[PDB]
RNA sequence: GAUGUCGGCUCAUCACAUCCUGGGGCUGAAGUAGGUCCCAAGGGUAUGGCUGUUCGCCAUUUAAAGUGGUACGCGAGCUGGGUUUAGAACGUCGUGAGACAGUUCGGUCCCUAUCUGCCGUGGGCGCUGGAGAACUGAGGGGGGCUGCUCCUAGUACGAGAGGACCGGAGUGGACGCAUCACUGGUGUUCGGGUUGUCAUGCCAAUGGCACUGCCCGGUAGCUAAAUGCGGAAGAGAUAAGUGCUGAAAGCAUCUAAGCACGAAACUUGCCCCGAGAUGAGUUCUCCCUGACCCUUUAAGGGUCCUGAAGGAACGUUGAAGACGACGACGUUGAUAGGCCGGGUGUGUAAGCGCAGCGAUGCGUUGAGCUAACCGGUACUAAUGAACCGUGAGGCUUAACCU
RNA sequence: AAUUCCUUGUCGGGUAAGUUCCGACCUGCACGAAUGGCGUAAUGAUGGCCAGGCUGUCUCCACCCGAGACUCAGUGAAAUU
RNA sequence: CACAGGUGGUCAGGUAGAGAAUACCAAGGCGCUUGAGAGAACUCGGGUGAAGGAACUAGGCAAAAUGGUGCCGUAACUUC
RNA sequence: AGCCGAGUCGGCCUGCGCGGAAGAU
């Protein structure tokens, strides 16, 4: 459950620490994001010498909630904190090289088999 | 097609072998009984009347009792109507159980909501709450304004405003069936359905 | 909010035509003692339903 | 009522091992990718039980590449192939929430020994 | 709404409520016949029989029980010396409520509660 | 001898000179994508930064972010930032008291609803002997939105670059109804930890007060963030528009006589109310089968005998409820409370024994306690009776039985 | 600028986006030297602007504990016409 | 008005506590001159809240938050 | 006029009609 003013981390090796959002897309009055769904961003840290500087505005998708995923059985996914991965404004593909931290299987599909082929665990 | 008469017994789950979990509710209905038969001559339209259940004898009236007695057949707990189709034909006394849902995919449920008593425009129609601070005095879910100035100078009819709200008839559409038991006399739908546990239902094929 | 004009005693009575008490229908008789009471209530004298039990 | 009970017990395992909140469990679930099916592994310790006949329910934390994940598993769905006990562990209460503000040293879980 | 719910407020608050119960019980268990509102009279039930239940098994653990749901050492004693013995052998309903008459100072509605063997 | 004036919030209703979706003619219309005019009002039609702003500029979305009327809709519905009292200051004008559609800081928003109107819910009488049920449908309301991907097909079109109509399948946004099986919130009526102080003679064990003293968990019910379902397809008559046959006018012409197509607008199909529809409708069942007197002689009055079918009142009460109303039950009985067995929650009671100098630990022991839940059981309370409601149901004409 | 009409002047900083804020320029409609000019540590229920923590202020409301409103018995007003 | 307002001086017990603050009690004094039921909308005074965290608003208005003693350690500027 | 046999062309004056014609309970 993200919404405008939300902040995150970022969970690859681009070079951001923090970003808000700050619209999320799709159709007209959209409320929520969640796993899977793309949003629009702005970075409020950097570390020095990285691929993005602190004011762009760019895309990312999300790959882990506190609020969870639910499965065909019943059954519920949760995690500690609000993760991302940053994303080209208009290829949309990844920016960075490497993934830190567990994803989920929604993600199986053909737009991000990249992350889920780079990530260390799918849960 | 007719229908069938039930009892809402209560809601529970099941498990499929590929891992998925299907909520349903479960209807209880036992043999319906045919009452009487209308007919275009003497009535103007074609339909018949069943009941079904017990009664205890000292709680029916002559009246009902020598209604039941014309057909021979046993008291039951109520009366209800089914229309006829072109080609469809009963007799008086006989007997309709839960087997003609054999092949039936979809049903439609109507049943008896829940009542709520008198309430408010928020709960009633999810009008929204004005400030809770910033100097608001004395209105904070009270329903606003309701109309206008000297033109037209009334309130037009239907007007969302605060009342009784549930308790009436409520009918839900296309529910999957999941499950015919015709030795337990059981019916298994996929989903929720209106009214409380132990209310009557009526279960239709689908229009739609 | 206050009237503008001044209502009737016809409209007087017609809103008090709803305000007329009802009376009890009838009493019972205790088996025993005779005495009439309210049904379901004990009797001035300590009886209820032919036994005494207030002395 | 009768009419569920019925319908409810003739889908229920008899196979479940005792647990306690505190121990330590493993949990292997079916996984499917494409048209294969294989067995994947979920260890870590009980916090909470739900006790409900054929809806009873536990949850499961550990902690995964630097980061903290809880699971909620349905008892007796069969996506759940098989539960073992690898510690018994010894603790006071029946929901143990405050371990979520706990890290390393003291986070740590005596053993029961009985 | 109060579907399926259990209880009486009686325009009081919840310690109010349990000190002004502990002490009828302890009028009723003393007298054997008292005399309240109608509404009191059925809220009483709840409180007193299971205490009656309760002293039919005598030990250390139940009259410290009974001694913390009362506070009163002769009710107690009466409890555990007569009023089990005399209801060994029955199963529930100890007491008994016979309605009266209607109160003079506000018309409120009145009964009298009882043991079934006074 | 008083009609409260800007902007915001809450809640709306109408027009069509149409922003989106629907149907068409022309094109300096190859395709994709555009320009202009005609028909059409069913549904839909952004969040933020700045400023008191309505506007406006800027950032990022959307199929689209329409234009106007309603005391520039709406203060006996809310606010009080701006304008427009009394305090004080700057610049400017005046000798001065003072002043400025110039600026700056501060500055009391009253009313218990008689009548109309609107949302809900009852009492009376009527419908022509009385009563218990099931219906028909004159009429009225609700609903009607739309994105992206895939196949057809890299086909039609095009030098290339690009790239379809028509027709099928899946998955979403916003909105509406119901429900509590699952995920969760609450749960001062259930269990436990602990700080200060007072009491039960004292130890041990318990209770009162300090926001439920402060906290940690949680049953039933209610509930959204939870999970099921919906908008249609078909039919009739048409709008702009397209046609067939065919004269007036030997040719031509969609029209004058005849015949065929055509849209989210109209009438139906889907859901709910509905015979006070005074034009008061229909079907099934049940109940009542005694004697007299008077008078102004008639839809007249009275006296004895008789009191049905059913209804109401009272009590025990409900997932029904402001009060009325509605549903279940009253010994030939499971309506409520209690009682017995389970389940659920909390988490190893008290007493006693052992180890230790002691705070504490171990055993008896997953122990004790356990609301509103499930399955059972006449222990307590639902009394015999009294009360209301009658005794075969008007006149005229027609058609069949006698 | 507590002073500037034109005016949201032009340039730089801070935000994804700043008619307010901070630093400069000088074209001062209409600053200026005891109806004082320019600075200033400490002090202020004083005016303006930005951050950390924190939250039912808000997306968007849900449940609960108390006092009224509702029903019965006793007493018993007001404006207005 | 048998009115939640105003009115100078003296006396000073116990356990915690810096204390005449605050909590619970002693001597002593009181339950405040309409009651009884029910458990709707709405208003008044309070307790708790998934995920987000000023997106509200003229303005963080109101709420939430910090809070004791002993010790370590503490910047620009300054009339020292 | 079209591919044989009686009418046909267009200006003027005048009576009644048709289009031009979009609004808010
Ligand atoms: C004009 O200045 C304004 C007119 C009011 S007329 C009702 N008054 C301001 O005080």
């Amino acid at each position: 459950m993200i919404q405008e003013q939300t902040m995150l981390n970022v969970a690859d090796n681009s070079g951001a620490r923090r970003v808000m959002c700050i619209k999320v897309l799709g159709g007209s009055h959209r409320r929520y994001a969640g796993v899977g769904d793309i949003i629009k961003i702005t970075i409020k840290e950097a570390i020095p010498r990285g691929k993005v500087k602190k004011g762009d505005v760019l895309k990312a998708v999300v790959v882990r909630t506190k609020k969870g995923v639910r499965r065909p059985d019943g059954s519920v996914i949760r995690f500690d904190g609000n993760a991302c991965v940053l994303l080209n404004n208009n290829s949309e593909q990844p920016i960075g090289t490497r993934i830190f931290g567990p994803v989920t299987r929604e993600l199986r599909s053909e737009k991000f088999m990249k992350i889920i082929s780079l990530a260390p665990e799918v849960l | 097609m007719i229908g069938l008469v039930g009892k809402k017994v209560g809601m529970t789950r099941i498990f499929t072998e590929d891992g998925v979990s299907i909520p349903v509710t479960v209807i209880e209905v036992e043999a319906n009984r045919v009452t009487q038969v209308k007919d275009l001559a003497n009535d103007g339209y074609r339909a018949i009347q069943v009941t079904t259940g017990a009664k205890k004898a000292n709680r029916v009236t002559k009246p009902e009792a020598g209604h039941f007695a014309k057909a021979g057949v046993e008291a039951g707990r109520g009366l209800w109507e089914f229309r006829l189709a072109e080609g469809e034909e009963f007799t008086v006394g006989q007997s309709i159980s839960v087997e003609l849902f054999a092949d039936v995919k979809k049903v439609d449920v109507t049943g008896t909501s829940k009542g709520k008593g008198f309430a408010g425009t928020v709960k009633r129609w999810n009008f929204r709450t004005q400030d809770a601070t910033h100097g608001n005095s004395l209105s904070h879910r009270v329903p606003g304004s309701i109309g206008q100035n000297q033109t037209p100078g009334k309130v037009f009819k239907g007007k969302k405003m605060a009342g009784q709200m549930g308790n009436e008839r409520v009918t839900v559409q296309s529910l999957d069936v999941v499950r015919v038991d015709a030795e337990r006399n059981l019916l298994l739908v996929k989903g929720a359905v209106p009214g409380a546990t132990g209310s009557d239902l009526i279960v239709k094929p689908a229009v739609k | 909010a206050v009237q503008q004009n001044k209502p009737t005693r016809s409209k007087r009575g017609m809103r008090r035509s709803h305000d007329a008490l009802t009376a009890v229908t009838s009493l019972s008789v205790d088996k025993t003692s005779g005495e009439k009471h309210l049904r379901h209530h004990i009797t001035a004298d300590g009886y209820y339903r032919g036994r005494k039990v207030i002395a | 009522s009768n009419i569920i009970k019925q319908l409810e017990q003739e889908q229920m395992k008899q196979d479940v091992p005792s647990f306690r909140p505190g121990d330590t469990v493993e949990v292997k679930v079916w996984v499917v990718e494409g048209s294969k099916k294989r067995l994947q592994a979920f260890e870590g310790v009980v916090i909470a039980i739900r006790n409900r006949g054929l809806h009873s329910a536990f949850t499961v934390r550990k902690i995964s590449n630097g980061e903290g994940v809880e699971r909620v598993f349905q008892t007796h769905s069969p996506v759940v192939d098989s539960i073992s006990v690898k510690r018994r562990g010894a603790v006071r209460k029946a929901k143990l929430y405050y371990l979520r503000e706990r890290t390393g040293k003291a986070a740590r879980i005596k053993e029961r020994l009985n | 709404m109060r579907h399926r719910k259990s209880g009486r407020q009686l325009n009081r608050n919840s310690s109010h409520r349990q000190a002004m119960f502990r002490n009828m019980a302890g009028s009723l268990v003393r007298h054997e016949i008292i005399k309240t509102t109608l509404p009191k009279a059925k809220e009483l039930r709840r409180v007193v029989e299971p205490l009656i239940t309760l002293a039919k098994t005598d030990s250390v653990a139940n009259r410290r029980l009974a001694f913390a749901r009362t506070r009163d050492n002769e009710i107690v004693a009466k409890l555990f010396n007569e009023l089990g013995p005399r209801f060994a052998s029955r199963a529930g309903g100890y007491t008994r409520i016979l309605k009266c008459g209607f109160r003079a100072g506000d018309n409120a509605p009145m009964a009298y509660i009882e043991l079934v063997d006074r």
